[PDB]
């Protein structure tokens, strides 16, 4: 164990409170220049954060059912992404006001005369209404914090009592149906969210895109995170060299599923034009959105397909992370290329709203992810895998 | 020993001299049945009454 | 006869000479048979290829 | 070891090299005239669904592609129903074969051959039915880019032109990876078989392999890489055949989930023909000690872990059916749960989502006439799910005066009931003449437990 | 006519510290002949790897761009059709099928172009004449040299692998 | 050039059923006897249909005079793997029947669904029952006669679809 992690863990939780909070005190007063522009813009930076929360719990479940020796150096990891959901629920509540508020500026079928007028919309108002709007979102909250609440409270249970299947029963108990209840609660919020701001568009595979890409967000933070927890000299373990491949198969063969449920999902709609599917990729191939519609084939798909392809690039670990941090800041546009065009369809803008608010919950995100890895030893000390994590350092 | 040494002829030219002459088979037989004029007969003077 | 109908031009001669037999082509057919693909106002290789010319 | 312990569950007795090899090379070289009973009463009975296949298709060329049933309404049936259940068999053969060797791991290892070898049999089941289901078989070449002297080419928009082009991609390399798994593997079978004309046999077969560290450094960087090959085509394949209803307009079928839930359906129903054909190669060849029964608790684990992601596919598509304002996939509800095939749909929510519901537990897990029972009820439950995604999107559709209704003849049912013929006329070829076990990976197996034995 | 010495051996960790011990000693042309694959016997020759790899991957860049632009030849320039509506450089529905054309082709470098960097379409090979390689495939290991090197000789060798722990070292021919 | 359209006026069709038998007349449409009909393989290439609005006691019943309505972005033809219906450039849907392999795709992907199949050979099957191929390539010669010189009497495994008689439009 090094003695500078918790205070370079310490200070980079208090540096990032304070840029993730003095771009939201630029956020909010930004808001009063351009009232809807900023909730246009808060959502949108409210998605990169929410799916690397959640796929932090997401792998963190997949890492409990499987043995692997990745995501053992990646446990106290996604353990500090599962427990910034409490943060997610918080920063939610922008969103649920706005609900509250009579401005429709997020969804338009909070508008009563979008609803009188359009019978589209007026037909999921059993499901599309401000009470049960919300009511459903406090229910994921709960769902996503009590899963990540008592994959907390059972993961610091095995650093003080210790590892048998007493307590690796209950992992596979939670995170077998945890999964379950992971997905089956991010495909209600996926369309209560993001594509209930295009209310007349419906779809299957829209939380899907998403969940791919929550697989994407923390596996590059996982290669981003045993970065800068390596070349600062803060690991408690050399990373294996061969479970760094691991990793680097796990952030390939999540871009290429990623690049297949987003293209399949066009390919779809593309195919037969039906003009309730064809008005989200319509609005999305049209007006400067076609710009990045190119970018999201080969900025995001096929750059980051040829490159992680060898080994080398995929076995290093200087020349992964330039793959990973280039993955977040191709995420980045696809998230604005997912959210942001829902408004103002025809023609692409970007504000600066769109990118001090995605610090703004950014850093919010990033200090109460440090928050969490001071609170766990990092290594997991007394699992059951650590011994496998003694031998591939001795070579 | 099962093999003897005579097989390496064999098992070379199979693929070697094998399957180019067997394509240039198949592909003078698409030639013959797909892409002639015999057998779409042409200068043949078919006989009248 | 798909590439005479998506190129005309290379095979198209004058009315007065097509019940004549011993008509060869010129040196130059083309720029002489593109000159008479406008005149007869002979249709484009994309409507000349779409299997209601043929194939009714 | 927590690593030791795993490994353990998968031989259990004592076992080296020779004894490993003795018990796989007893069933192959195991002669004909002292050949053991049940592959002659077997080979006899697949031969009457082979000659119930073959009588079939002769029929069918004959008189024609409507002795089947099919309506105009619903012009797509048990040749297709059936046709994307095969292709939907041997994907969690591949599974086996090739993503679980993604992930290193030892437990596919006694359970390759009999997924490799089945995948291809559930291929070739499969892939006469694109040829045959056509009215005009005889021309299924014109789905090939050829040149000809006509200038038609296919039309490479159509998901019935990829699935030309993902089977004849699927139909090659499952007979490819399978064939140079069998390159190190019947090179032993060639030095056990002490009789010349039956040495040849396998000595020609495997080329001549004699091991080597410059042929098996070779052999695993031209497997993990057909191992990472085989990985994107089956979620590609299985979605490719997925395709062919979700590019159509239809209201059932134009979903645009349809390509991640079909292939966990391929890995739904592929895992319990896996389960319901090596349960009965344990208690008839003696393979307790190499398909020991964690090998079951782990192949219901992956058929539970995709069991869901199809229990997640019957309610999302029943969701955005109710989400989407459409008249259309408003009735596509009410004519699963109600019209006239209700019972499918409901004989699909029970047989998916209720009775496999019991893989939570490890007592219907590891008993294995529970799991038998379990994963009988997914391949007939996995049929009727693609019955109801058929025919139930086809039979009603958008206009009330084109709703038909699609009783099949016994030519729809003799071709299906003979296409299991051609399933194990060539499955217990596959047994009699080549290990149904991949001797090589499981002597590293035996070699891995040994080696982390002697880490203590 | 003379290919051998061969040694037999009894388990697999005794074959890989002998054969990086005949790395130890000079010897360049030599091989394994195992039943089973073993983690560090190519890093104990001296293999380095091959280049198979990138011919997988040179067919597979060639069925990529082989196959979509064989679809858009068919659809712009040899036969442009209006099917559908839909345009003729569809980019979407090529993917599909040029995908498919990546893999197969991969794959028929990845199995056709190992056993062409392998000489594996070869009977008789000039080892296969043992007193027990009928073991060779199914219980013992054989760490055997050949006479493509310059410091082979039948003496220098034999002794160096009874320097070794050998079952039976046994010369074979071709 | 030559954009070619219908209007059907629903007011004023009384169902009488003479543009079915037209059709039939014309584009050498075969008949299919009584045991595949109960099947839902009428070739009709036109159809009426009766909708019945109202009380079961005293309905208004209304006709939709249901053809190929030649769809611009025509789903049935991006479904077609050989290209066997494609467009004109003149815009109506040509359904070529010597290239139709027998994959019926397009007939599920067209909405209306106005492809009929040949499933059996129906060519003269009130006189020679359709379940047969001892006189599958064998016809009545007087049946012959009356068939339409200008369209292609079809095969056994080829799809049909009201081609805006197009052997009248050429
Ligand atoms: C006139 C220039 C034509 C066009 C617009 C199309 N075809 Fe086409 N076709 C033409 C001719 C002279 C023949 C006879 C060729 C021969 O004798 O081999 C054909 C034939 C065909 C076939 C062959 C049928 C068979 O061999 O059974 C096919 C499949 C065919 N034609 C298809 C086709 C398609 C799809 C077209 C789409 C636009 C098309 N044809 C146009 C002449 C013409
Ligand atoms: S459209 Fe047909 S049914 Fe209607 S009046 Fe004319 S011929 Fe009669
Ligand atoms: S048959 Fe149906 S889908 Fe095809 S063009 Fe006519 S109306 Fe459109
Ligand atoms: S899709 Fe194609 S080939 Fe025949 S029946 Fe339907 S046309």
């Amino acid at each position: 164990e090094p003695a500078a992690l918790r205070p370079a863990l310490g200070r980079l939780q208090q540096v990032a409170l304070i840029v993730g909070g003095v771009a939201m005190l630029l956020a909010v007063a930004g808001a009063f220049l351009g009232a809807a522009q900023f909730f246009h813009s808060y959502i949108f930076a409210y998605f990169f954060w929410m799916a690397l929360s959640l796929g932090g719990l997401l792998v963190l479940m997949i890492n409990h059912l499987t043995q692997g020796v990745w995501g053992l150096m990646l446990r106290r990891l996604l353990e500090a992404a599962a427990l910034t959901l409490p943060l997610m629920a918080i920063l939610f509540l922008p969103i649920a006001a706005e609900t509250l508020m009579g401005t429709h500026y997020l969804f338009p079928w909070t508008n009563p005369e979008v609803v009188a007028n359009d019978e589209v919309v007026a037909l999921k108002t059993p499901y599309l209404n401000v009470p049960f709007f919300l009511a459903r979102a406090v229910i994921y909250f709960v769902l996503f914090i009590g899963m990540a609440y008592l994959l907390r409270q059972w993961s610091l249970e095995e650093d003080a009592k210790g590892f048998s299947d007493d307590l690796r029963g209950r992992f596979q108990r939670l995170s077998g149906p945890g999964i379950v209840v992971l997905v089956m609660a991010w495909t209600f919020a996926a369309t209560d969210w993001g594509m209930s701001l295009e209310p007349e568009w419906f779809s299957s595979m829209y939380p899907v895109t998403y969940i791919a890409s929550m697989l994407i967000l923390t596996f590059g933070g996982g290669i981003i995170a045993l970065a800068v927890l390596k070349s600062r000299n803060l690991l408690p373990f050399g990373i294996p060299v061969d479970r760094l491949h691991d990793l680097g198969k796990f952030l390939f063969a999540f871009v290429a599923v990623w690049a297949y449920v987003n293209f399949s999902e066009y390919l779809i709609i593309w195919s037969g034009n039906v003009p309730e599917l064809t008005p989200w990729h319509g609005h999305r191939s049209a007006g400067g959105w076609e710009i990045l519609g190119i970018v999201m084939i080969f900025g995001h798909f096929l750059l980051p397909f040829m490159l992680l392809l060898s080994r080398f690039a995929k076995r290093r670990l200087a020349n992964l992370t330039a793959i990973a941090i280039y993955l977040y800041l191709i995420e980045i546009v696809w998230y604005f290329w997912k959210i942001m065009p829902a408004f103002h369809p025809d023609g692409f803008h970007i504000h600066w709203l769109d990118l001090v608010t995605l610090i703004a919950i950014g850093g919010l995100w990033l200090g109460v992810f440090a928050w969490n890895l001071q609170r766990a030893p990092l290594l997991a000390p007394n699992d059951y895998r650590v011994p496998l994590l003694r031998r591939q350092e001795a070579s | 020993q099962v093999f003897d040494r005579r097989a390496n002829t064999l098992a070379r030219v199979s693929i070697f001299a094998g399957i180019p002459l067997v394509l240039a088979i198949l592909g003078g037989v698409w030639w013959l049945f797909g892409w002639s004029d015999w057998h779409r007969d042409v200068g043949v003077e078919i006989p009248q009454p | 006869c798909l590439d005479c109908h998506r190129n005309p031009e290379k095979y198209v001669r004058p009315r007065e000479e097509v019940f004549n037999m011993a008509w060869t082509p010129p040196p130059n057919q083309l720029e002489v048979g593109r000159r008479l693909v406008q005149e007869y106002e002979i249709r484009s290789s994309w409507e000349l290829t779409n299997c209601a010319i043929c194939h009714r | 070891s927590a690593y030791g312990k795993m490994l353990e569950e998968l031989l259990g007795p004592k076992q080296t090299y020779e004894s490993v090899t003795r018990t796989i090379g007893d069933i192959v070289l195991t002669p004909i005239r002292k050949t053991p009973w049940g592959w002659p009463v077997g080979f006899v009975i697949a031969a009457l669904g082979l000659l119930m296949y073959l009588f079939s298709l002769a029929v069918l060329f004959t008189v024609g592609v409507g002795v089947w049933g099919i309506n105009i309404p619903v012009a797509w049936g048990f040749d297709i129903i059936n046709f994307v259940w095969w292709i939907g068999i041997g994907h969690a053969g591949t599974l086996i074969s090739a993503i679980l060797l993604l992930f290193r791991q030892d437990w596919r290892t006694s359970i390759n051959r009999a997924a490799e070898a089945m995948t291809i049999f559930a291929v070739a089941c499969a892939g006469i039915y694109p040829l045959v289901h056509t009215g005009r078989p005889w021309l299924d070449y014109w789905m090939l880019p050829y040149p000809g002297t006509l200038g038609m080419w296919p039309q490479f928009r159509s998901a019935l032109e990829w699935d030309v082009f993902a089977i004849s991609t699927y139909a090659t390399v499952s007979i490819l990876f399978w064939y140079l798994g069998l390159i190190p593997d019947l090179a032993s079978l060639r030095d056990r078989a002490t009789n010349i004309w039956v040495k040849r046999f396998y000595g020609f077969l495997a080329l001549g392999w004699r091991g080597g560290a410059r042929d098996w450094n070779r052999y695993e960087v031209a497997s993990l890489i057909l191992a990472g090959l085989s990985t994107p085509l089956v979620l590609s394949v299985h979605s490719i055949i997925s395709l062919d209803f979700a590019i159509s307009q239809l209201p059932g079928w134009h979903v645009t989930v349809f390509p991640p839930y079909f292939v966990a359906g391929a890995v739904y129903c592929g895992f319990a023909m896996v389960i319901l054909l090596l349960v009965p190669l344990r208690r008839w060849y003696k393979l307790h000690d190499l398909i020991t029964i964690k090998h079951f608790d782990l192949m219901g684990k992956v058929m539970l872990a995709s069991g869901l992601v199809v229990a997640y596919g019957y309610f999302a598509e029943i969701f955005y059916a109710w989400y989407s304002a459409n008249i259309y996939e408003y009735f596509l509800i009410t004519n699963r749960t109600m019209g006239p095939y209700a019972w499918s749909y409901w004989a699909l929510i029970v047989l998916n989502v209720a009775i496999p519901q019991l893989l939570w537990f490890k007592r219907f897990r590891v008993s294995l006439p529970w799991l038998f029972f379990i994963s009988i009820c997914i391949n007939i439950g996995m049929w009727f799910e693609r019955w109801v995604i058929i025919v139930l999107s086809l039979h009603r559709d958008f206009l009330p005066s084109s709703w038909g209704y699609y009783t099949p003849s016994v030519w729809d049912i003799s071709l299906y009931a003979g296409s299991f013929g051609w399933f194990f006329f060539l499955f217990f070829l596959f047994i009699r003449l080549l290990p149904a076990i991949s001797i090589f990976e499981v002597r590293d197996l035996v070699h891995k437990t040994e080696t982390e034995k002697a880490l203590a | 006519t003379l290919y051998g010495l061969m040694a037999e051996f009894d388990d697999a960790e005794a074959l890989l510290a002998a054969a990086e011990k005949t790395r130890d000693a000079g010897y360049k042309q030599f091989e394994a002949y195992t039943p089973m694959p073993i983690h560090g016997l190519d890093e104990a020759v001296g293999y380095r790897g091959t280049r198979l790899p990138w011919v997988i991957f040179g067919a597979g860049l060639l069925g990529a761009s082989g196959m979509f632009a064989l679809q858009t030849w068919i659809n712009l320039v040899e036969y442009p059709l209006n099917i559908g509506g839909r345009p003729l450089f569809s980019w979407p529905a090529f993917i599909p099928a040029t995908f498919e054309g990546m893999v197969l082709l991969s794959a028929f470098a990845a199995v056709f172009g190992m056993i062409a960097a392998c000489g594996l379409p070869r009977p008789y090979h000039p080892v296969f004449n043992a007193p027990n390689f009928e073991r060779a495939s199914v219980d013992r290991f054989f760490l055997c040299i050949e006479a493509a090197d310059p410091k082979f000789e039948l003496k220098q060798t034999r002794q160096f692998l009874e320097s070794l722990g050998p079952l039976a070292v046994s010369t074979v021919d071709n | 050039g030559y954009k070619w359209g219908m209007s059907i006026d629903l007011n004023v069709c009384n169902s009488c059923n003479a543009c079915v038998v037209a059709c039939q007349s014309e584009n050498n449409i075969p008949v299919v006897g009584k045991d595949e009909v109960w099947l839902g393989r009428e070739m009709h290439w036109i159809r009426i249909d009766q909708y019945y609005v109202g009380d079961e006691h005293t309905p208004n019943v209304y006709n939709m005079v249901m053809l190929c309505q030649q769809c611009e972005h025509a789903p049935c033809e991006i479904v077609c793997p050989v290209a066997a219906t494609v467009h004109d450039a003149e815009g109506l849907n040509n359904m070529v029947y010597n290239r139709c392999v027998g994959t019926k795709y397009c007939s599920n992907n067209c909405p209306y669904k106005v492809r009929r199949f040949n499933f059996l050979q129906y060519q003269d099957v009130p006189y020679r029952s359709p379940i047969d191929a001892s006189t599958e390539n064998d016809s009545i010669p007087v049946l012959k006669m009356m068939r339409n010189p200008d369209v292609t009497v079809r095969a056994r495994g080829v799809m049909e679809k009201c081609t805006f008689c197009v052997q009248r439009i050429n």
